[PDB]
C-alpha cells in the first residue's frame, strides 16, 4: 500500500512572558516516532516509536538542529504576521505547518505537500506541481512575493521527492513489522433497549490500524442513515483506534440491520 | 478564527468493573489549542494524568488525547472537565462505558 511521512509543527506566542511554545510531531501514516516540546527538558528531538531509536547520534542532532531554527523561524514570522494583519503585540495568535510525502507501494514518490496556517486558517500552501504557492489572501501574497523572489519551492521540491521519501522508506523497512502490518477492526454489535420496543444498535469496530475505516448501517440491504449515529474515530492510546455507528431500531426487527465495515485490513470488506 | 472542542470520554478497554482501563478524554475540533482538560472521579480532579503532543486535524483544528489509568465500578462516576475560550463555563462529559 502507499505511506506517507508527515510532520505537523505549531507555535503559539506568549504575550505575557516569554517566547512562543513549539511543538513538533512527526508520523509515519498514523504512527507518531519523533516529538520536540519547547517547554520540555530534554530541548532534543525525542524517539516516539522503537523503530526510530537506532539512529545515530548526528541523526538526532540535525533533527533537533532543524526543529529548534524551525521554531526561532515561526517565533520571528508570528511577529511578521502580527504586522502583516495589523494586530497588537497583546494578544496570542498561533502559526501550523504541515509537510510531508506519500509514496505507492513500490515506495516511488507520488506526491509532496507543505502548507501552514495563522490563527487557524490557511496562510500559504505548496501546489501539487511543488513549483508554486497558494496565498489566501493579501498578507500571504507578501509572502508569496518573497518566495518567489528566493525560490524557497525549489529547495521544499528537493527535499519532498529526495529526501522525505528516502528516509520514508528507511523507516518503512526498520519498523516494518508495525508499519507494513495492518490490524483489521475487532468488531461486535451492542443491543441497548431504549423503551419496551425500541433498541439501540450499536456496531463497535476496535483496535485497528491504520485509522481509515467506513462503518455503515443497512436495513434489508440498503443503506441507512435515518436514526443512525456516527462517532468520530478516536485513539484507543496503543497506536490503535476505534469508531463506533449505532442505529434506533424497532424491537424486535434486529436482524434486518447489518454493519457493514470497510478498513485497509479486510481482504474486500463488507 | 476560534473553535469550539468536540469531547468524547471512553475507556480504552471493554470496561469490566473491578478490571483496570485506562479512561481517555478526546478533545478535537477546537481553535486556539489552549484549553484545561481534567479527568474526575465523583467530581474530584484525579492527579496523574497524561496527554498526547499536540497535533491538528486538515482543517487545522487541534486534537489531544488526556488518559490516565483507572479501574470501573458501579458506583465511581468518571467524567472529563473541558474549559476553553469559547466556552463560558466549563463542559463535563460523564464517562458512559456504552459509548
Amino acid at each position: 500500500g502507499s505511506h506517507s511521512m508527515r510532520y505537523f509543527y505549531t507555535s503559539v506566542s506568549r504575550p505575557g512572558r516569554g517566547e512562543p511554545r513549539f511543538i513538533a510531531v512527526g508520523y509515519v501514516d498514523d504512527t507518531q516516532f519523533v516529538r520536540f516540546d519547547s517547554d520540555a527538558a530534554s530541548q532534543r528531538m525525542e524517539p516516539r516509536a522503537p523503530w526510530i531509536e537506532q539512529e545515530g547520534p548526528e541523526y538526532w542532532d540535525r533533527n533537533t538542529r532543524n526543529v529548534k531554527a524551525q521554531s526561532q523561524t515561526d517565533r520571528v514570522d508570528l511577529g511578521t504576521l502580527r504586522g502583516y494583519y495589523n494586530q497588537s503585540e497583546a494578544g496570542s495568535h498561533t502559526i501550523q505547518m504541515m509537510y510531508g510525502c506519500d509514496v505507492g507501494s513500490d515506495g516511488r514518490f507520488l506526491r509532496g505537500y507543505r502548507q501552514d496556517a495563522y490563527d487557524g486558517k490557511d496562510y500559504i500552501a505548496l501546489k501539487e506541481d511543488l513549483r508554486s504557492w497558494t496565498a489566501a489572501d493579501m498578507a500571504a501574497q507578501t509572502t508569496k512575493h518573497k518566495w518567489e523572489a528566493a525560490h524557497v519551492a525549489e529547495q521544499w521540491r528537493a527535499y519532498l521527492e529526495g529526501t522525505c521519501v528516502e528516509w520514508l522508506r528507511r523507516y518503512l523497512e526498520n519498523g516494518k513489522e508495525t508499519l507494513q502490518r495492518t490490524d483489521a477492526p475487532k468488531t461486535h454489535m451492542t443491543h441497548h433497549a431504549v423503551s419496551d420496543h425500541e433498541a439501540t444498535l450499536r456496531c463497535w469496530a476496535l483496535s485497528f490500524y491504520p485509522a481509515e475505516i467506513t462503518l455503515t448501517w443497512q436495513r434489508d440491504g440498503e443503506d441507512q442513515t435515518q436514526d443512525t449515529e456516527l462517532v468520530e474515530t478516536r485513539p484507543a492510546g496503543d497506536g490503535t483506534f476505534q469508531k463506533w455507528v449505532a442505529v434506533v431500531v424497532p424491537s424486535g426487527q434486529e436482524q434486518r440491520y447489518t454493519c457493514h465495515v470497510q478498513h485497509e485490513g479486510l481482504p474486500k470488506p463488507l | 478564527i476560534q473553535r469550539t472542542p468536540k469531547i468524547q470520554v471512553y475507556s480504552r478497554h471493554p470496561a469490566e468493573n473491578g478490571k483496570s482501563n485506562f479512561l481517555n478524554c478526546y478533545v478535537s475540533g477546537f481553535h486556539p489549542s489552549d484549553i484545561e482538560v481534567d479527568l474526575l472521579k465523583n467530581g474530584e480532579r484525579i492527579e496523574k494524568v497524561e496527554h498526547s503532543d499536540l497535533s491538528f486535524s486538515k482543517d487545522w483544528s487541534f486534537y489531544l488525547l488526556y488518559y490516565t489509568e483507572f479501574t470501573p465500578t458501579e458506583k465511581d462516576e468518571y467524567a472529563c472537565r473541558v474549559n476553553h475560550v469559547t466556552l463560558s463555563q466549563p463542559k463535563i462529559v460523564k464517562w458512559d462505558r456504552d459509548m
